[PDB]
Parts: C-alpha cells; structure tokens; sequence
C-alpha cells in the first residue's frame, strides 16, 4: 500500500558479462541438422548485463524496456515472485502483472496501483514455519481488467537454503505484435560467483496476446521475517537488453539448439 | 385549481372506430423536454387505472390501441380499434404544475345495436307488510340507448311521487345498460287496490313495456 | 397484491374532524409516494394532495389547511386527517401509487365518506320472488332489497358471493335521510325454488350482516 | 449470459467483458429457442470466421413493444436515455421471452427503467444515479414536489399480459477491434485426418498440398510445425493429436 523499505544499502550500479545466455527458439519450427540464421530480439553474447541481488542491499528498481530484456536468475532460496511490465507503472492505464503467490501464478492486465518500493513477505520463518506468504504489497488495487489467468494450483517450497546457488531460472520478454512471447529454462548448477559462463537454449512458455506498449519494469522479491524492518534472503537476478541482431542456430537431430554465433 | 378542459363530455363509438378524447391545459410546459400529460380510464364499477404516461408510452393490462399526442396546450387521446369493453371515463392529470387535478371526464359509450327491456316483477312479501310497508320492485335489464323512463300506476290513478330509479351504467362485459325501479306503498295502501303496474317508455321499443301484479300472489 | 382499499370512517357530520386509515400493499410504503383524491364531487375529477417518497406533502389550494396527510412506515398505514367538512364534501377518498412523473400508476377501491346531519340507520334485507302468476320457460328471477340503511355504501351478494355473472348491482336511491339499494339475479328453474337460496349483506358504516333466504 | 440468474436494469445493463476464449456464435443462431435475432454489419453465418480484441454482452430486460427501439441510430426513451447503440454497430443483438422465468405472483416489479436522463447518453454508457431534475428553479434534492419527476420508473411483467408486455432479456452482443491483438475467435471446425494420401491439409498456421505420413520423428512439446533446411515445409505435428 504504502510501505517503503528503509534496510536498502546503497551501491553501485554492478554488472557482470554474459557468455552466451539469452538464446531462445524464435519460432515453433522443428529443425534438424542445420542452422538457421534469424534477425530478432536476442541478447549480443559476450555482452555486459546489470548484476542485481537481494540480501541483508534489495534491489527493484524501475528499468526500462525499449526493446525487449533477458532474466537470467540464480537462486537457492526461491525469492523471485514474478515481474511488473508496465508503461509508467501506475493506473493510469493497463499493466501487465506476473506474480507468483507460492500457490497460484496469476498473469493480470488491469490499471493496476503499482506501489514505488512493492515486494512480498513470508511471515514466522523461525518456528512452526510452514513458509507462507501474507503480505503482498504490489498494488493497492486494479480496475479495468482485460486479461485473466491462473495457474494450476501448486505447493513452492520457499525454504531458506545455504551454499552455493542451485536453480538457474532464465527467461525472456518481448512484445511482438502485441505478442508477448515469453520464454523459460530451468537448470540445476553449482555456482557460487556471479552468472555462469555456458550456453542454454530457451524453450517458450506462454504467448499472451495482450497488445499494450511496455517501456518499464520491475521484479518481485519475496522477504522473510518473524513494516519497513525486513531483510531479504540468498538470490540474484540479472537484466540484459535484447537488440535485432543476426543469429545462427545449431539445431541437434533432436530439434534441440545445443550451440549459436553471434554474427 | 388547473383547467383541464377535457372535452367532448361523451362519445357513442362503435366497434371498429377511432375515439377522439381532448385534452386542453395552460398551466404548464417545458418540464425536461416535454409538456405532456397522464391519461386514466374508470370503469362504472372499479376505480381507474394509468394508462399512458406523458402521452407517449403504454401499460401493461391494456392492448397497444391507447396512444395519442398533443401540442403544448392541446392533448388528444387516440382508441383505435374501439371495441365493446370501453365502457368508462376517461381524464387527464397535469403533472408539470400543481395542483394535479384532473380532467372533467369523457365516457366512451358502446354503440352498439339497440334492445329492448326485460320484463319481471317482484310482489312484496309477508314479511314486508310485517314491518308496515310494501315495497315493490320493477327488474328492467338488458335495454340499449340508456334513455329510459319507469313509472308505476295504481288501479286509482297514475304514481309519480314514491317513484325510485336506480341507473345502473354501461358495465364492461355487458355492454348494454341496467335500471331497477321500486315503489314505496304501506300495508294499508297495498291492501288498498287489487293491482299495481309497473310500466316504461323505451326508446326503442314503440311499445310500452308493461308489468303487472294482483295482492293475492303473495 | 396492489390493492390500497380504505376503511376507518362510518359516517360523518357538518363541520367535523375524521381520518382515514388506508392500507398499503404492492410497495414499500418508505420509497413510494401516496396520493389522495375525490370521487367527482359535482365537477369531474379533483385531487386532494400528495405525500412523496418519504419527505414533505403537498395539498390543493383550497385543501392546503383542512386536509393533511400522515404516513406511518411502522404500520405501513397512511392517515388522512380531515377538517372542515360539509355536505357538499360527500364524496370517495382513494389513494394510489405514486409512479415516475407524479403519476398515480394503481389505485384503491376506496371508501365512501358521506356528510350530513342524519344519523346512521342499519339495513333491512326483504326477499324479492316472482308472483306465483309469473310466467316463464325454465327461467326465474331474484332479488334482494336493502332498504332503510344509511350511510353509503353496502355490499350485496348471493350465497356468500357464489354468483358474479348474472349478479346485478344496482346504485342506492336517496330518501329522506335513508337509502335503499337494490341488486338481481337470473337463475334457472333448478336452482330455485328448487333448491335454497341465501342472500347476504354486509354494511361497512355500521358492520352490520343480516341474512334473509329468499 | 444466456442462462444467468436474473438480468439486470435497461439503465444499469450489466458490461460483461469477455476476453481471450473461442465460443461458437451460429449455436445461438441454429438454437430455435430465441424471440429475435438480428445483427447489424454481420451475419451470423460469416460470424464463427471472425476474430475480434474483445466482446461485451450487455444484459438486460425490456418490454415486447419496447424492442424495436433497440438498434443502432434509433431513437426512444430506452434508447437515449437508457442505453444507446453506436451509428457503426458491427455488433448483434438477440433477445428471448421470460414471461416463463421473471414474471411473479401479480407481476413483477423489481426492474425498472430510466424514464428520461436531463441529456442523452453515449453509445455503451450507463448512468446509475438517481438525481431528479426540475422544471424551473426549484431546488428538491432528492425528495419529489413541484415538478422534478422521478427519472426511474418501475416496469409492469405481469404473467397473463400480451406479448408486447411480457419481459423479453435481452443480450446485447458488442464487438470491438483495436490495435491490440484479436482474443475472441470462433472455432475452426476440423476434418478426420487422412494418412497416405495426397491431400491438401490447412493446418493451424500452415496450409499447403502433399501427402500426409506419420514418421518415427519426435518433436519438441512446443514445436508445433517442421522445416527443412531450405525452409520448405517437410514435417508437422497435428494439432489435435499429439
């Protein structure tokens, strides 16, 4: 509603550089054995991406989407919640709001209230845990909706856990043709320094025919604690624009893309 | 006290015709877009009930022959087809100035062809000249125009002081008109003359429509 | 269901005070509005006054101080205080519905209020048969003679109400401070005087119910 | 929309929103079990091969004789003041008798209608304030007197009346198409599958002429189509069966 987090360490705007990531399937086209050169919106490889993380510093700020942006997200703690896509973030006009509620992931186009710092909350993480969601400060409320969708109802274990990160959640965003085709990968790795060094292809997820004009965003982040006193847990996330660049495909006899170059 | 000259004071429409009913106000006019006013139709034996309001719309209970229109003095109510269930009076309500009075009243008659009266009498009974009177009465029924005129004669001469009369008017299904007569005599006035008549003038009917009784049916 | 008969009055004298209790129903008394007129009284129809959706009442203009009207939500019973009555205020209160356009959508059947200095006099029912020299084909005819009653109105029927189509009710005739109404019926031989026929009455002035057989 | 539970007011006609979903529109046309039928700017054979950005189905009830003012650039009291159609209706509009299901004991009296607003309302608005408006200066505010008439005027469905009294829900059927992208489509009705025969297939974003032959090739689960390596179409995968 109206509550700002005043735990956020200042620091600098860090960035790492990716080596391949934000490579995806431009299309449903089954191809074996070849490769296949592509003008679209994909991520220059061997390019620099903004490091953002969450810990005891809180990083969601409004970044811009002109064109289109990669999400690469390691984690061990399962903090990212869901992202906000939006013209100006307020409701003004329609938004687009990704959010996952550890139960249901809920995909919303309405006039939604953004608030300036929003995140949620898990409650009594100490004892008798149970790790749930109760506070969700993303918007005051939404009027004027025009896309609605649920997913499937399910149990995320939310569970603090220590060592390196273990979940390599990657995805992609653009708009075409009011098209919002976005992208998913999900991987195990053993990292415990900023974004790996390696090559993986990204599968669609869902097509959501919407048609509004995005030029900001931001992510969710989920807290613990047992209401501007709250820490964050383990996780990273990183941001990388998308250009209209030429790129190759080696598609596997398995219709798999297993290698890409940079033109 | 608004003048609603509602005129003509009666119509005598047949089956198949067009009614006209007017409707003449001043006070007053431009209310939001528009200066008309409510109509009502009375039947002789229920109270009356909305028919169109503002002159422009219907009402459920009615066929959709109710429909009319009017200048900003002038309103006229439009009944077509007429049929033979009009038998009532219709008015007009203002509504744009107060107070809400209403029309003088237009009664559409059921023209329909003519008919004669029944004829039936009813002697007084023991118990009548028990309480020291004799009332006798006269059951004319069933007769079309209403212009009628029942007077009774004793064997003496003709009685035109306890002459009664009873107008009952055009009824909705029945669509001819109704009229009970009686004569006030006394016990000792009825054991005067042998008979007592019951006689009437129709308009119709050259002929006049007489009823008779003796003292001893009883 | 929408019916806003009155009751309350029995008879009224020259320069007198009476209300008028009239039910409601079909509507919530609290949203709509309450009208209250004459019957004809010499002229065509007038209009007494008006209580509105729950706010202040409006009156004519020779009505505004002698007629006043009260709504009670809690009974759901409108009373019309009267005031100043003459003779030549005989007439039949009715209320009705207000609708959009102060209009009166349904109406009641009303109660007679008849003003003199006579006083109030119950009725007398008398059979009405045919002469036994009467002649016919399978036919006869009835009647029933409410006379010697004061005030309007009176209520005939036949056998509690049993017939209503060939039933004829007639208007009262004004007598010397008396009424006497009159009301007919046409019914086949086998009905009577085959069979036994009651004929009831009821006087709203003073309740009163004679029966007398025919 | 069609069977809902009851439908609300002329002047505060529900705007249910539909979006992102595929229904068929000629099961309505080809039901027998509607008063009217009568689209403007399209018909409804031609209605299943059209995708818009979104549709309203605007319900409400009126009275038989009070239907006609339903169309578009036409005028009445209902249409002006009320609910007003649009001179470029690319819509349709249905309606059915409910003097079986909204009518009650002596009537029903629980819908009501906006006899008339002080100005006219625009195509797809709806006013559900109760201000009254006077003739002159005088102000009410609220309670009725001196000519400021009450604009909500009940509605008379009584069981036995005739038909162009009896209750007729209405369901308004508003398209609309914008910039953004086409959510509401019709379905695209599909033939049995024939394999080993030379046949001209038109599949959901593919179309072309050659013999369909299954294979022992396998697909990704969000690969919908197959190309060679000279961007011919060598392989598909049916949308139906996977």
């Amino acid at each position: 509603q109206c509550v700002n987090l005043t735990t956020r360490t200042q620091l600098p705007p860090a960035y790492t550089n990716s080596f391949t990531r934000g490579v995806y399937y431009p299309d449903k086209v089954f191809r074996s054995s070849v490769l296949h050169s592509t003008q679209d919106l994909f991520l220059p490889f061997f390019s620099n991406v903004t490091w953002f993380h969450a810990i005891h510093r809180f990083d969601n700020p409004v970044l811009p989407f002109n064109d289109g942006v990669y999400f690469a997200s390691t984690e061990k703690s399962n903090i990212i919640r869901g992202w906000i896509f939006g013209t100006t973030l307020d409701s003004k006009t329609q938004s687009l709001l990704i959010v996952n509620n550890a139960t249901n992931v809920v995909i919303k186009v309405c006039e939604f209230q953004f608030c300036n710092d929003p995140f949620l909350g898990v409650y009594y993480h100490k004892n008798n845990k149970s790790w749930m969601e109760s506070e969700f400060r993303v918007y005051s409320s939404a009027n004027n909706c025009t896309f609605e969708y649920v997913s499937q109802p399910f149990l995320m274990d939310l569970e603090g856990k220590q060592g390196n990160f273990k979940n390599l959640r990657e995805f992609v965003f653009k708009n075409i043709d009011g098209y919002f085709k976005i992208y998913s990968k999900h991987t195990p790795i053993n990292l415990v320094r900023d974004l790996p060094q390696g090559f993986s292809a990204l599968e669609p997820l869902v097509d959501l025919p919407i048609g509004i004009n995005i030029t900001r965003f931001q992510t969710l982040l989920a807290l613990h604690r047992s209401s501007s006193g709250w820490t964050a847990g383990a996780a990273a996330y990183y941001v990388g624009y998308l250009q209209p660049r030429t790129f190759l495909l080696k598609y596997n006899e398995n219709g798999t893309i297993t290698d890409a170059v940079d033109c | 006290n608004i003048v609603l000259t509602q005129s003509p004071a009666s119509l005598a429409v047949s089956l198949g015709q067009r009614a006209t009913i007017s409707c003449r106000a001043s006070e007053s006019v431009d209310s939001y877009g528009n200066s008309f006013l409510h109509w009502y139709q009375q039947k002789p034996g229920q109270p009356p009930k909305l028919l169109i309001y503002l002159a422009s719309n219907l009402e459920s209970g009615v066929p959709a022959r109710f429909s009319g229109s009017g200048s900003r003095t002038d309103f006229t109510l439009t009944i077509d087809p007429v049929e033979a269930d009009d038998a009532a009076t219709y008015y007009c309500q203002q509504n744009n100035e107060d107070p809400f009075t209403f029309g003088s009243g237009t009664k559409l008659e059921i023209k329909r062809a003519d008919a004669a009266p029944t004829v039936s009498i009813f002697p007084p009974s023991s118990e009548q000249l028990t309480s020291g009177g004799a009332s006798v009465v006269c059951f004319l029924n069933n007769f079309y125009p209403k212009d009628i005129n029942v007077k009774w004669k004793i064997d003496g001469s003709e009685r035109q002081n306890g002459v009664l009369n009873s107008w009952t008017d055009q009824d909705s299904k029945d669509s001819t008109y109704s009229m009970s007569s009686t004569l006030t005599l006394t016990k000792d006035e009825y054991e005067r003359h042998n008979s007592y008549t019951c006689e009437a003038t129709h308009k119709t009917s050259t002929s006049p429509i007489v009823k008779s009784f003796n003292r001893n049916e009883c | 269901q929408v019916q806003l008969k009155q009751s309350g009055p029995s008879l009224v004298q020259p320069s007198q005070s009476l209300s008028i209790t009239c039910t409601v129903s079909g509507f919530s008394l609290t949203s709509y509005g309450v009208h209250w007129v004459r019957q004809s009284p010499g002229k065509g129809l007038e209009w007494l006054g008006v209580m509105w959706r729950g706010g202040n009442t409006d009156y004519n203009a020779a009505f505004m101080s002698r007629l006043s009207i009260t709504k009670d939500n809690s009974k759901s019973q409108v009373f019309f205080k009267m005031n100043s009555l003459q003779t030549d205020d005989t007439a039949i209160y009715y209320c009705a519905k207000n609708g959009g356009a102060h209009a009166m959508d349904f109406w009641g059947q009303g109660t007679s209020v008849t003003v003199s200095s006579a006083k109030t006099t119950p009725p007398s029912v008398y059979p009405l048969a045919p002469g036994s020299a009467a002649q016919t084909n399978s036919m006869v005819t009835l009647g029933c003679l409410v006379k010697g009653y004061f005030p309007e109105p009176v209520t005939v029927t036949w056998n509690s109400g049993s017939l209503s189509s060939g039933v004829h009710t007639f208007p009262a005739v004004l007598q010397s401070d008396l009424y006497t109404l009159s009301s007919s019926v046409t019914v086949p031989s086998s009905t009577w005087p085959s069979e036994t026929v009651t004929c009831n009455v009821a006087h709203p002035a003073s309740s009163t119910k004679v029966d007398k057989k025919i | 929309v069609f069977n809902a539970t009851r439908f609300a007011s002329v002047y505060a006609w529900n705007r249910k929103r539909i979006s992102n979903c595929v229904a068929d529109y000629s099961v309505l046309y080809n039901s027998a079990s509607f008063s009217t039928f009568k689209c403007y700017g399209v018909s409804p054979t031609k209605l299943n091969d059209l995708c818009f950005t979104n549709v309203y189905a605007d319900s409400f009830v009126i009275r038989g004789d009070e239907v006609r003012q339903i169309a578009p650039g036409q005028t009445g009291k209902i249409a002006d003041y009320n609910y007003k159609l649009p001179d470029d209706f690319t819509g349709c509009v249905i309606a059915w008798n409910s003097n079986n299901l909204d009518s009650k004991v002596g009537g029903n009296y629980n819908y009501l209608y906006r006899l008339f607003r002080k100005s006219n309302l625009k195509p797809f608005e709806r006013d559900i304030s109760t201000e009254i408006y006077q003739a002159g200066s005088t102000p009410c505010n609220g309670v009725e007197g001196f000519n400021c008439y009450f604009p909500l005027q009940s509605y008379g469905f009584q069981p036995t009346n005739g038909v162009g009294y009896q209750p007729y829900r209405v369901v308004v059927l508003s398209f609309e198409l914008l910039h953004a992208p086409a959510t509401v489509c019709g379905p695209k009705k599909s033939t049995n599958l024939v394999k080993n025969k030379c046949v001209n297939f038109n599949f959901n974003g593919l179309t072309g002429t050659g013999v369909l032959t299954e294979s022992n090739k396998k697909f990704l689960p969000f690969q919908q189509f197959g190309r060679d390596i000279a961007d011919t179409t060598d392989a598909v995968r049916d949308p139906q069966t996977l």
